[PDB]
This record gives C-alpha cells, sequence and structure tokens, in this order.
C-alpha cells in the first residue's frame, strides 16, 4: 500500500519562509518523480516542480524559481518543499504526488497524492474559539427528529476539529465551512436526532484548535 | 504557457444520464515524438484530485469505462456515458506536451435531483454566549435543491442586514440536497431590546417565503 503523508497545516508569518514534507511509504521511494501542485481557493490548480529521489534532479515551473525549493531524504522516503518570502499569493493548499508517468514506458503507473497542507500566510495572532450549544426553542422542528447544533466562533487560525459524540453520531451532521470575518473565524454544525434520541441520551459536541491547544466538549441541554 | 480553456464551468445531470466537458488548448498538444500528452483529474469533494485519463483516452487502472476520452490538436472531451453518484466533483484537464505544465479552470459536476423543500431550524443565543456580552441567532436551512436560495433576517420586522454570516456545504453525495447556516450576531444588549426574530428564505419550492421565528420575552 503506497501512501504518501503530508505535513500539518501552517500559520506563516508574511516575508518568512516554511519546510513542508511528504514522507512517502509502500514503494521504491528513489525511482519515481515526486511532482508539487498548488491549489488556491478551490479550482485552480497550479504546477510547482518535480524531483527525482533518485538523483536529486529538479524541475521548475518558471514562476516557482526562487520561491520553491525542493528535496528528499533518501534515508527516510521524504520529500520536503521549502517556500521562501511567503506573500499572499502563497495562501494555499500544497499538495505532493507520486504522478506516475514513466519515462522509459512512455506511459503511466498509478498516481498517489498527499492529503494536501493548507498554508496560511497571515500576521494576526492566534486565537482559541468559543464553543456555545445550540439547543431548539424554535430550532425543535417539533416532534419526530429534533435538530441541535454547535456554534464555534472567535478563533484563528484554521482548522478546527468538530465531532458529534466523539464520532459515534456521524449520519445526520452537517458541518459548515468557517467564514472569515474580523480576522476571526466562524463555524456551525447540525446534528439531526429522533425525538427518542433527545433529551433522553445525551448529544455532545466535540472541538478541537490545534493552533491554540484547546479541545472543549459542550454537552447540548435543553 | 499554455492556456487551457475547460467549458461548461458546471453541469447539474440527472443521474443515469450521459455528461461530456471540452477542453480547449491554446498550442497543440501533439509532442514532438507524435503522442499527445492530455489528461484529466477528478477531484471529490475534500478529498485530492486524481487521476482518470492519460494520453487522451487511456483509462488509468482501477477507472470505470464508463468514463470515456477523446480529441486531438486543441480540442479534446471527456465523456460520462452514465453518471453515478460517485462521479461529483470537479474536473480538470492537464496538459504535460509543453513545459511547464498547465491544467484548464475546472468543470464542477453537480447530481441533478427533484426538488427538496429546506427543513428551517432558529436558533437563540444561548446563557453562554449571553454571558459574554454577545449574542447571535442562528438559522440552519438543510437539505433542498436547488442550490439558489435568498435568507434574509427580520427583527421586529425590519430586515436586518449587518452582522450576518452566511455559509453553505458542498452537495451531499448521499441525497444531492445542499444546507446552509446563517449566523445574526448582535451585542446582548440590543437583542435584549427586540422581541421578534425571524429567519426568512426564498426558495424555488414555494410562492411565499419560508419563515422561521421565535419571539423572545420573559417567563
Ligand atoms: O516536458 C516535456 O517537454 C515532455 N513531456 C513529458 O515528459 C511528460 C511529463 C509527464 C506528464 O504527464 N506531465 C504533465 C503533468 C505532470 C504532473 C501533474 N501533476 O498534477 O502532478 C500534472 C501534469
Ligand atoms: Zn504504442
Ligand atoms: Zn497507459
Ligand atoms: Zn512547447
Ligand atoms: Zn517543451
Ligand atoms: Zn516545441
Ligand atoms: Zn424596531
Ligand atoms: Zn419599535
Ligand atoms: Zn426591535
Amino acid at each position: 500500500e503506497m501512501q504518501l503523508q503530508q505535513s500539518g497545516a501552517e500559520l506563516l508569518r508574511p516575508g518568512t519562509s516554511v519546510k513542508l514534507s511528504c514522507k512517502t511509504s509502500g514503494y521504491i521511494f528513489t525511482s519515481y518523480w515526486i511532482h508539487w501542485v498548488k491549489q488556491r481557493s478551490g479550482q485552480g490548480l497550479e504546477w510547482i516542480a518535480r524531483i527525482y529521489p533518485g538523483t536529486g534532479s529538479t524541475y521548475y515551473n518558471e514562476k516557482f524559481k526562487g520561491k520553491a525549493t525542493l528535496t528528499a531524504d533518501k534515508s527516510s522516503s521524504t520529500a520536503y518543499m521549502q517556500l521562501s518570502t511567503l506573500k499572499s499569493e502563497d495562501s494555499a493548499v500544497y499538495f505532493c504526488t507520486r504522478w506516475g508517468f514513466i519515462p522509459v514506458r512512455e506511459d503511466y503507473v498509478m498516481d498517489y497524492w498527499g492529503q494536501g497542507t493548507l498554508v496560511t500566510v497571515s500576521s494576526a495572532k492566534t486565537t482559541a474559539p468559543s464553543v456555545y450549544p445550540l439547543a431548539p426553542v424554535c430550532g425543535d422542528t417539533t416532534g419526530s427528529s429534533v435538530t441541535l447544533g454547535c456554534l464555534v466562533k472567535g478563533y484563528f487560525p484554521e482548522p478546527v476539529t468538530l465531532t458529534w459524540n466523539s464520532g459515534s453520531l456521524s449520519s445526520g451532521v452537517h458541518t459548515f465551512p468557517a467564514v472569515l470575518q474580523s480576522d476571526l473565524y466562524t463555524l456551525s454544525s447540525s446534528v439531526t436526532v429522533t425525538s427518542s434520541t433527545w433529551p433522553s441520551q445525551s448529544i455532545t459536541c466535540n472541538v478541537a484548535h490545534p493552533a491554540s491547544s484547546t479541545k472543549v466538549d459542550k454537552k447540548i441541554e435543553p | 504557457d499554455i492556456v487551457m480553456t475547460q467549458s461548461p464551468l458546471t453541469l447539474s445531470v440527472t443521474i443515469g444520464q450521459p455528461a461530456s466537458i471540452s477542453c480547449k488548448s491554446s498550442q497543440s498538444l501533439l509532442y514532438s515524438n507524435g503522442k499527445t500528452y492530455l489528461n484529466w483529474l477528478l477531484q471529490r469533494p475534500g478529498q485530492s484530485p486524481k487521476r482518470l485519463i492519460h494520453l487522451v483516452s487511456k483509462l488509468d487502472s482501477g477507472v470505470p469505462d464508463r468514463i470515456t476520452g477523446s480529441g486531438s490538436g486543441t480540442d479534446f472531451t471527456l465523456k460520462i456515458s452514465r453518471v453515478e453518484a460517485a462521479d461529483l466533483g470537479v474536473y480538470y484537464c492537464v496538459q504535460g506536451t509543453h513545459f511547464p505544465y498547465t491544467f484548464g479552470g475546472g468543470t464542477k459536476l453537480e447530481i441533478l435531483r427533484g426538488d427538496a423543500a429546506p427543513t428551517v431550524s432558529i436558533f437563540p443565543p444561548s446563557s453562554e454566549q449571553l454571558t459574554s456580552g454577545g449574542a447571535s441567532v442562528v438559522c440552519f436551512l438543510n437539505n433542498f435543491y436547488p442550490k439558489d436560495i435568498n435568507v434574509k433576517w427580520k427583527i421586529d420586522g425590519s430586515e436586518r442586514q449587518n452582522g450576518v454570516l452566511n455559509s453553505w456545504t458542498d452537495q451531499d453525495s448521499k441525497d444531492s440536497t445542499y444546507s446552509m447556516s446563517s449566523t445574526l450576531t448582535l451585542t446582548k444588549d440590543e437583542y435584549e431590546r427586540h422581541n421578534s426574530y425571524t429567519c426568512e428564505a426564498t426558495h424555488k419550492t414555494s410562492t411565499s417565503p419560508i419563515v422561521k421565528s421565535f419571539n423572545r420575552n420573559e417567563c
């Protein structure tokens, strides 16, 4: 099982630099080109560069020469990409991928991708969120089924982690994308259960914000 | 650099129907060795992109042959013979003939389904939040289709435009519907000065606005 694991989300100050990692396993690291791709605001990918870990040979998109530096550690089967002097345009998700083109065969082998690394370039300070339970009064949806919610607000930067009953409750939940406003993000999640479930048994909203090492569980009480 | 143009931007197709996506390049993609390095990728919601086709019409291993690719020179087409639920996502063409490699803008494929009216829930501020001097009234409009919906907030009969934060989910794989969250935030003091808080939606499934409200008072 071929796998590429990338490092966590990064919050970087304007003008500084970061090194992203892409650890691989399940194949001969030195025999395949590793490519790096950039994605900004959804649909819109850009090819950055590729490196052949066996020789250290690299090719760069002109646009990124001086911005990105690719290296690879054969002893650990890890590819790295350092980004220098970060600016607005550098905020994006970066993927590493064993693309699979075999030059000698002029054909392709399966492509495997890392999960992506989100880089946020900002000078704003890290802020822990406030988690608020949403019990219905009118958000009851009468009997039969009732929907509860969880309001996570005032945190920076992304991401935040939100589950219901430690992941036990996953069906019928809607977690909305965080929206930035006044340098702080707000995110919400709704969960719909049968009237026979709540208030009878407890529904708990679990939230984790790595950046500020915050972990909080809110019990939705009536 | 080669400019790659994809059309349409979005296509809504019903499960079982065919779908085709067009990709045009500013330079022929015919490499000097006679091969054409045109690839098609799919990026499913919340997933990394994945290659579906290489060399214009060659399917990658494990890709369903419901998917077909064709074209030459500067015109290429991806065709899905029968759309299934798992086909939801953004499709991208990317050329590898001319350095540096360039991608098309993407085509989002959305599953066209039967209209679905929103299930609206409204929530007054929590005690915890009021203690902090703040107050957010939340409104969830869950599982509707089409995605087009307009929501306004009305306090004591007057529209409130400031303090509104909206968020939408991507089309749901399980039922092809959309969900939206709308939060109105005020100060604790102002919140306590009004009585009726209304979340009002405008949607294709109704000739009149869809309303959910609550009146705060004391007891
Ligand atoms: O450069 C030349 O002239 C000759 N062309 C070649 O050798 C072909 C190179 C192989 C290929 O398919 N590249 C295109 C490509 C690579 C990576 C990628 N990604 O997203 O990771 C997206 C697209
Ligand atoms: Zn051949
Ligand atoms: Zn092939
Ligand atoms: Zn060329
Ligand atoms: Zn060239
Ligand atoms: Zn040429
Ligand atoms: Zn008034
Ligand atoms: Zn009045
Ligand atoms: Zn009023």
